[PDB]
C-alpha cells in the first residue's frame, strides 16, 4: 500500500499485506453501536432547533433571550 | 466585508486574527526595523488573570484593544488611551464539565469583529469551550446573542476563532479525539440566524458540493466519496473538525481551511481513504458549497490533523503565469501551494527533509506516495516516524511578506513512535486508539530533550528556503512579519524575538512572564507603533507542566517530548505590549492619577 | 547572625525580607536616581504560574533570586546570569482544606535565608499555609528538615515569613479570627529543634517574661496580666497571633515585633483589657524572654492587629540626647516610636488625623485615651469610626531613609461602620462575631469608591510630614527607599511607582499586569542596578474580585470598599524586574539560544 | 470608658454603661465550651512531640524523616 493505486478518481486506498478488504467480521470490527453512533447527530438537530426559536423570538423582540 | 478589507489597510487596526482576509500577517509599519529592534521594550502590560495555554492574540480597532483567555473565555476591551482601565469585560458562565472533553488544554484562539452597519452596531464575536458562539456589542460588551453550536456531552467543543466574512460568522469544530464527525457553520451576524451547516465525512448533502466541485481536478475525486471511502457507517464518527484558520478572497468571495484527521486514530478501524477528512477547501461563502476540495492526506495513519494556516498570495509560477494562490503548512510535514480559484496543485514540499511518511507528494496525480516502513498499523509499534501527530507544524499562525515573497513558517521538529490498540466508541468519551512518544527529530538533541524547533523562510514557487534557524522548542505559536524588515515570534521558553527577514538573523529577544503560543501583533497608535503578544503557556506541548503529567507517552505523547520546558517556563496568562524605548501612555505620569 | 549582618551591606543582596536587621528597605545604590528613573523599563520578567496574592518579595543572595508563591507556596531559584533558567523549584504538597481557614486570601509574606556554616550549608526558610515551617539547602532546594508549628482543625495557618536572627528560625502564627492564641516559636537551623515558644495571653509562665519585664516602665502593667485582664479562660482563645514583621539589634541581642488583634472581633464577649494582644515586643533573642512589652491597643474593640512593620533607627530626641528608637506604624492609626533598649515611649502621632477611636495617646500613662463615641460593643451599631478593621497602616513592609531621617509610610485612608453579634468558639472554625463595612475615609470618595491610599514622609521625632499624598486605592504592599532619592512602592491598581524622597512628586511609573500587594527590592549584578517587585493581586483588599463577592459587608467588610479594583486589574503572578533603558543579560541575544 | 482610670497597672479596662463588670450569668455570657476551648494546646502539644521524635532521629541518622 502506498497510495498510487487507485480503484477510482478519489479512492486509491488499499488494505496493508496481512489485513482484509473489509474489517466487519474480522478481529478488527469495531461491532459500533448504530445508537451511539447517531447520538452527534441527534445533538445537533436539537441544538439547530433550540437555537431557530431563539432566531424566532428575537425577531420578535428585538432583544436575544437564551 | 468591504469595511474589513478598508480597516485592514490602516496600520492603525488589526481586525482579525490573521491581520487580514488573506493571513499575511505583514505589517507595512516601519517605525521599529532592523536598525533600532534592539530598543524594543515594554510599554505597559495586562494579567488577563487565569492561567493554561494563551493562543490567539488581540485584536486593535477603533482605538480598543480586545483581549480573549482560555476557559472560562473571559473577554476584556481597554481604551488604548488609558491602557490601565478595562473599558469593559465579559464573563461567561460555563459548565466546568466542559474542560474534561478537551484533548489538548483549554484554550481558545481569539475574537473576531464584524464592523457594523445601520441595521447592528460593530460586534465583537467569541467562542466558548462549552460549544457556544456569542455576539457581542463592541462598544458595550453587552450581548447581542448567543447560540449553541456544540454539545459537550457527545465530546464537542469549541477552541478556533469564529472567523467574519461579509455578514457572516462562521465557526468551526473540534473534538476528533472523542469521534466528533466535523461540522462548519456560518450565522447571519444581525439575527444570529443560521445560513448553512457543512460536514467534513457523509453523503454529498451532508458535504455541500457545489455543481462544479473539482471540475478543474477530477482526480482529486468528486461525488460519492464521503461515504464511499468508508466501511459501512464509520464516517458518523469520522472526525474531519476544523478548528483552524480561514482565508477569504472577496472577488472570488470564496473562503478556505483544512478539515481535520480522521477518527479515531487506530487506522486498521477505518478502512479507507476516509473522505472528506484532511482536506484543502475552497467554498463559496454565501451557500458554503465546495468549488474545490483537495486530500492531502488520504486515509491517515498519523493524526497529521488539516487544520493549519492558509496564506494567500499572488505569484508567477514557474511558467511566468501569475497565479493567485493559497499556501499552506500542513501538520503531515508538506507545504502546500494551489491556485486558489481552481484548486490546481501548484507545489507541494517538505517543509523538513527529514519528514518520511511520505516519499514525495506527485504533482500530477496528487498522491503522497507513502513510505509503507512508516505508516502505522495494528500489532505493530511503528518507530522514528516524521512528523510526530504535533505535526512539523501545528496551529501556529505564520506570515507572508509580499515583497519578498516569503512565507515565514514556525516549524516543530518532532519524530514518534506510535501503536494503535483496539477500542469502543461511546459518545462524550474518547476515541483515540494509539499510544505515541513524541520526541526531538534527527536535526535536534532527543537526548537532551531540546532542538524540537525551527523557523524557516520559504518561497511558494521555488521551493527554496532563503534561510533556516534552529530553535531549542518548537515554534508553536505562529509569527508575524513587518516592512521593517523584521519577522517576530514567540517561543514555549519564554521569549518574544525578532529576526532579520532577508538573513534570519536573531536581532531582539525579550524574556517575558511565560511561554508563547500565539502570535505577535501590531499596531499604530498616535503615531507609536506597538507589537503586543500573549503569553501564557499551554496547548498540547505544556499539558505535561500544566496537568502535572510525567509518563513519556502522556498527553497523547507529547509528555516525554517537552519534560524540559518546566526548567524554562511556569504557566501564565496576560498580554505584553512594546515600543522603541517602551514609549508609553504612561509617560504622563498625571494619567489615571486620584483626582486629576 | 553575623554574616547576614555582612551580607546586607552589600548593594549585590537583599538577604531578608526587610533588606537589613533594621527593617530600612533602605539602598545606598545611586546608579538610579531621582533624575533618570524615567529611564526604568522591564529588563525581563517571571511568572510564578499561580494566582492570587503575591505578598513579600524575592530575596538575592551572592547571585541567585530565590522567590516564593502564595498557596501552595512554592519556591523558585534563579541564576541571575540567566534568568529565564529555573536553577531549582520546590514544590510541597498540602492538604487543600488548609485554603478554608485563610481569613484574608491564600498569601505567603516570603522566604529567609540563613548563610551556613561548619556544621550546615546555607539554607533557603519558608512557612506553609498548612502550618509548617521548611529549611530547604540553598543550593539544590532539597529538603533539609519539615517542622508542625500549625494545625489548620483548630485554625492555625502561616502566612508570615519565617525570621533567621543567629541561628534561630523564628515563625509567628494566624488565625486570630478563628479563636487562636498567638504563639511564635524559634527553630534551630542546624536541628530542626525547638528552642522556645512563647503566647500572646495566658499565664506569664507561658508569655515568657524577663525577671525585669518592663522595669523602665512598670506603669506599662508586668506580672500577671495575661490571665488577669481576661474574664475565666476567654484567653485560651484570645488572638494575639503575631504574622507580621521583625527587626533586630544585634548588639542588644533584642528582637521586636507586635502580638495581633483579642478573639473574637466581638468586645462584648471579653471584657477586660485583654493583654498581651496589640503589643510591641522587645525579647531576648536566645531565651525568648520578654524585656519590655507596650500595648498599644488595650481592649480592642476594631480589630486593629497590632502586627506591623518594626523599623529600627537611632536619632537625637527632641531633648537632643542619641536614641535607639525603633518605629511602629500601627494598624489603630498610631505611629509609634520607642526606646528600643528601654521600651519608653518616645512618640506617638496620628499618621492622619481622622483617626478618631483615639483622642491622642499620653506619652506619660501610656494610655490612648478613648473616645467612646468611636467605640464598639452588642447593641450598637458605630458609623465612621477611623480607622477601619483593615487600618490606616496593614502588612506592607515600609522604609526609612537613614540621612533624611524620614519614614516612607504606605498608608490606607478608610475607615467603617461596625455591629458585632453573639456567637460560639467551635475550634476549627470562624469565630469573628462582627458585621463589618469599609469604605475610603474623609479625605478620599466615599461615593465613587477611590481615593483609599496615601503615601506620607514621616519625622519621628517632630512627627512632621515631609510630604503627603493621595492615591487612588490603599497603598498595602509597602515602600521601599534609595540613595538616589527615590521611593519606590506598587499600587493595588497595578502600577509601580516612584516618588521624589524630598517633595513626594511622582516620577515614574509603569503599569504591572496585576495589582501589587509585596514591596519593591533592588540589587545590584554585574554592575547594573535593577529593581523587582512582585505582581499580583489579593490579600484582604482584592478578596472581592479573588472570590467573586459582592455584599459590601462580605470579606469582613472589605467588598463594599474595592469594588473599583476589577474595573484597574485582574488576578496575576509574577516578577517583574526593572533597570535602566531595560538593561537586560538577554541583550547578548545569544544567551540561552540553541544550541544547545 | 476612656481607658485612663486604672484599677491597677496594665489593667485599665471598664465596662460601658449599662454593661456589667463580669459576664457569666448575664445575656452576655458566651458560655465557652471548656473542652473546645482546650483543642489548640492539645494540637500543638501533639505536633511538639511529632517534632522532637523527628529532632531526635535527625541527630542519629543526619537525614530528616518526616
Ligand atoms: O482533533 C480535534 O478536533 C482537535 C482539537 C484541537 C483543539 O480543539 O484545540 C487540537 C487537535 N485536534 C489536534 O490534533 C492538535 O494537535 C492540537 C493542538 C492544539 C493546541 O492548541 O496546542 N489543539 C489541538
Ligand atoms: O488574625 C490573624 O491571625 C490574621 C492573619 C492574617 C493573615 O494570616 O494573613 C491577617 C489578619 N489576621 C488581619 O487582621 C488582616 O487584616 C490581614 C490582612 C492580610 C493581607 O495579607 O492582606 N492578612 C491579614
Ligand atoms: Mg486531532
Ligand atoms: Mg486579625
Amino acid at each position: 500500500y502506498d497510495g498510487t493505486k487507485c480503484k477510482a478518481a478519489g479512492d486509491c486506498w488499499e488494505a496493508k499485506p496481512g489485513f482484509p478488504d473489509k474489517i466487519k467480521g474480522s478481529k478488527y470490527d469495531p461491532k459500533h453501536s448504530e445508537k451511539e453512533l447517531n447520538k452527534q447527530d441527534a445533538a445537533l438537530k436539537a441544538m439547530e432547533k433550540r437555537n431557530a426559536e431563539r432566531v424566532e423570538q428575537f425577531k420578535k423582540t428585538g432583544k436575544w433571550v437564551y | 466585508n468591504d469595511k474589513l478589507v478598508e480597516l485592514s489597510k490602516s496600520n492603525e487596526n488589526w481586525v482579525m486574527q490573521g491581520k487580514d482576509f488573506s493571513g499575511t500577517h505583514y505589517s507595512t509599519a516601519k517605525q521599529i526595523n532592523k536598525d533600532n529592534v534592539k530598543k524594543l521594550r515594554p510599554s505597559w502590560s495586562f494579567s488577563t488573570g487565569v492561567l493554561n495555554g494563551h493562543e490567539g492574540a488581540p485584536l486593535v480597532v477603533n482605538g480598543t484593544m480586545y483581549i480573549h483567555t482560555p476557559f472560562p473565555n473571559n473577554t476584556f476591551a481597554i481604551d488604548l488611551d488609558e491602557p490601565g482601565v478595562i473599558k469593559w469585560e465579559h464573563k461567561p458562565k460555563q459548565d466546568p464539565a466542559a474542560r474534561a472533553v478537551a484533548c489538548c488544554d483549554v484554550v481558545n484562539r481569539g475574537l473576531a469583529y464584524w464592523p457594523g452597519d445601520d441595521k447592528a452596531p460593530a460586534m465583537i464575536v467569541k467562542s466558548l469551550l462549552d460549544g457556544h458562539v456569542v455576539a457581542l456589542n463592541a462598544e458595550t460588551g453587552e450581548e447581542y446573542w448567543k447560540v449553541e453550536n456544540g454539545d459537550i456531552s457527545v465530546g464537542q467543543t469549541e477552541t478556533a476563532a469564529p472567523f467574519v466574512a461579509k455578514d457572516l460568522v462562521i465557526q468551526g469544530s473540534s473534538g476528533a479525539e472523542l469521534g466528533v464527525r466535523g461540522y462548519v457553520t456560518a450565522y447571519d451576524i444581525h439575527t444570529g440566524e443560521m445560513v448553512w451547516r457543512w460536514y467534513a465525512t457523509g453523503p454529498d448533502a451532508d458535504v455541500g458540493l457545489d455543481k462544479d466541485f473539482n471540475k478543474h481536478n477530477p482526480h482529486y475525486g468528486q461525488k460519492g466519496l464521503g461515504t464511499s471511502t468508508w466501511e459501512d457507517n464509520a464516517w458518523k464518527i469520522g472526525g474531519g473538525t476544523n478548528w483552524g484558520w480561514y482565508a477569504y478572497d472577496p472577488q472570488l468571495d470564496m473562503f478556505y481551511y483544512g478539515s481535520g484527521n480522521p477518527a479515531p486514530w487506530n487506522e486498521t478501524m477505518r478502512p479507507g481513504d476516509n473522505k472528506w477528512t484532511m482536506t484543502i477547501w475552497g467554498r463559496d461563502l454565501e451557500t458554503g458549497l465546495a468549488k474545490f476540495g483537495y486530500q492531502k492526506t488520504p486515509h491517515d495513519e498519523w493524526d497529521y490533523a488539516g487544520v493549519n494556516v492558509m496564506m494567500l498570495s499572488e505569484q508567477k509560477d514557474k511558467n511566468g503565469k501569475m497565479r493567485k494562490l493559497l499556501t499552506h503548512p500542513d501538520r503531515n510535514g508538506i507545504i502546500y501551494t494551489l491556485d486558489r480559484e481552481t484548486g490546481d496543485l501548484v507545489s507541494a514540499n517538505k517543509m523538513d527533509d527529514t519528514a518520511n511518511w511520505v516519499k514525495k507528494v506527485d504533482l500530477e496525480t496528487g498522491l503522497p506516495i507513502r513510505d509503507p516502513e512508516y505508516g502505522t498499523r495494528m500489532g505493530h509499534r511503528s518507530r522514528d516516524v516524521c512528523p510526530s501527530a504535533m505535526g512539523f507544524h501545528n496551529q501556529g499562525f505564520d506570515s507572508y511578506d509580499p515583497k519578498r515573497e516569503l512565507f515565514y513558517l514556525g516549524i516543530n521538529h518532532l519524530c514518534m513512535d506510535w501503536e494503535p490498540f483496539m477500542l469502543p466508541y461511546r459518545a462524550g468519551q474518547f476515541f483515540v486508539g494509539a499510544n505515541v512518544w513524541t520526541y526531538p527529530g534527527p536535526k535536534g538533541d532527543r537526548q537532551n530533550g531540546i532542538g524540537s524547533g525551527q523557523v524557516k523562510a520559504y518561497n511558494a514557487i521555488t521551493g527554496e528556503f532563503a534561510w533556516e534557524k534552529m530553535e531549542k522548542f518548537s515554534v508553536w505559536g505562529g509569527t508575524t512579519a513587518t516592512e521593517g524588515g523584521l519577522v517576530f515570534y514567540g517561543t514555549l521558553d519564554g521569549f518574544i524575538k525578532a529576526r532579520d527577514a532577508d538573513t534570519g538573523k536573531l536581532l531582539w529577544k525579550f524574556k517575558l512572564p511565560s511561554g508563547v503560543i500565539g502570535h505577535p501583533m501590531t499596531y499604530t497608535h498616535k503615531g507609536t507603533q506597538y507589537v503586543a503578544i500573549n503569553y501564557g503557556v499551554g496547548g498540547w506541548p505544556a499539558v505535561g507542566l500544566v496537568f502535572d503529567l510525567n509518563d513519556p507517552s502522556a498527553g497523547l505523547g507529547a509528555v516525554g517530548a517537552f519534560k524540559e520546558l518546566a526548567k524554562n517556563t511556569q504557566m501564565g496568562g496576560g498580554v505584553m505590549v512594546f515600543s522603541l524605548d517602551g514609549k508609553s501612555p504612561y509617560d504622563d505620569v498625571s494619567l489615571g492619577e486620584y483626582g486629576m
